[PDB]
């Protein structure tokens, strides 16, 4: 899913 | 024979992120879960970790080339350096003197037994300790600690990543930088690159040791529920 | 006219079970992530009800009936009732005094302000006070709270029971229990049955704020990622 | 999923 990753690269 | 204007600026965006990424105090570890000494320090270790992760990944987001990948390729070089981007910031906290990662007190100062009550093996915690141990004998400078870190989160050779080819072209850049540093900036250092790039490919054993560890962990529903759910998300497989 | 041999086990095994999950003293508050007063109390808030959720479940494994309803059924009903038994086990930390849960010193005193820096509004917060006042009042005996909180968990209309036909005879066996304890053990309560069933309807409108508010927490994940591992399964739609 | 709950339900 990784939503938390892409949240976290602006 | 010197260094060039475009290798010095990659040279000074690296040290900022760093310097803008690395809390050389440790002060926000009273914000996590305290450690205690049924794997009882893992709440303060996956915390520990946790945050990390968020400081690694605003590192990353700032070697340049890196925001120019894509979100997926982002992910993919994240997902599998992150454990050894860890491993390779946490030498600024290991002491020689003990044998420890030391960032506090009596609290936060991890040794070699506390991390046995996280879930890991006495065992195979050895490479890790010997790993510390050989790179903190390298004394490398502030420039070749962050241009290796850059180095080895910009491997083409993960799982996931598809351009490859523009990671590798990063990838070398960032050597060809660092070679000229150790060459013109690091007297003595005629032997210091191999010893760096040496290195590296330990980082990919611990890598792998701690995949098959974590992976025990995160399949025991009682252990997982002690993680984050950004940890989860790193170190899983739901790509 | 008097309790019978098995509505008086039933008490016995309801109190006991909640002696055996709540802790009177607050004591294991010190491992959670600390409160800080962007949503700065959700770190210890979220730890807050990941343990109460384990207290809640280890609370239901004794309910009598309880272990032998399916899996599925078992889950079900938790998911759904979980944070009504919260705000309900809660009670006993509510303080008329101060309008507060008072689990500490100033450090775990819960007052309605710092549940805002935990993104939560304000403005829904009203009727969870109210709530609690309401309930405080109702001056309960340990075996009408431990009643109470049984018969919340097992109502069969909650969104994925199966077997909503055993769990509504065991829901109305804890009713008899419960009319039958205050009818020949609680004086002056003519009153306090209907009293204590409008309570359950109440915390069907605070599991329905908390749901829209949650959703919104779980949609950012910035907020997400301080959640729990336990409390993303436990009100996530995952079923 | 509900891994977590299962596991919490001995
Ligand atoms: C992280 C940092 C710091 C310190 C970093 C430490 C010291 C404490 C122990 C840590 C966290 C190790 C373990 C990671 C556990 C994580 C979970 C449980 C999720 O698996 C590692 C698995 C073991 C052994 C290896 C092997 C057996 C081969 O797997 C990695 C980095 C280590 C301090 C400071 O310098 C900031 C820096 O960011
Ligand atoms: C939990 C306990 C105790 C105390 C329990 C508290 C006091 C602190 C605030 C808590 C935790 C409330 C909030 C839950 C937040 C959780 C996340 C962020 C995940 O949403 C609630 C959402 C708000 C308002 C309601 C409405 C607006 C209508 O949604 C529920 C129970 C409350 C103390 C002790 O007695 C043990 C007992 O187990």
């Amino acid at each position: 899913r990784h939503k938390i990753l892409h949240r976290l690269l602006q | 024979h010197m260094l060039s204007d475009e290798q010095m600026q990659i040279i000074n965006s690296l040290v900022e992120a760093h310097h803008k990424t690395y809390d050389d105090s440790y002060s926000d570890f009273v914000r996590f879960r305290p450690p205690v000494r049924r794997l009882s320090m893992l709440p303060h270790l996956a915390d520990l970790v946790s945050y990390s992760i968020q400081k690694v990944i605003g590192f990353a987001k700032m070697i340049p080339g890196f925001r120019d990948l894509t979100a997926e390729d982002q992910i993919a070089l994240l997902k599998s350096s992150a454990i050894e981007i860890i491993m390779l910031r946490s030498n600024q906290s290991f002491s020689l003197e003990d044998m420890s990662w030391s960032c506090g007190g009596p609290d936060f100062k991890y040794c070699i037994n506390d991390v046995t009550k996280a879930g890991h093996t006495l065992e195979l915690l050895e490479p890790l300790v010997k790993f510390q141990v050989g790179l903190k004998k390298l004394k490398l400078h502030e420039e070749e600690h962050v241009l290796l870190m850059a180095i080895c989160l910009l491997s083409p050779d993960r799982p996931g990543v598809q351009d490859h080819v523009r990671i590798e072209a990063l990838q070398d850049r960032l050597c060809d930088v660092l070679q000229a540093y150790i060459r013109i900036q690091h007297p003595g250092g005629r032997l210091l690159y191999a010893k760096m790039i040496q290195k590296l490919a330990d980082l990919r054993s611990l890598n792998e040791e701690h995949s098959k560890q974590y992976r025990s962990l995160s399949f025991q529903p009682e252990h997982s529920m002690q993680l984050t759910p950004l940890v989860l998300e790193v170190f899983g497989s739901e790509v």
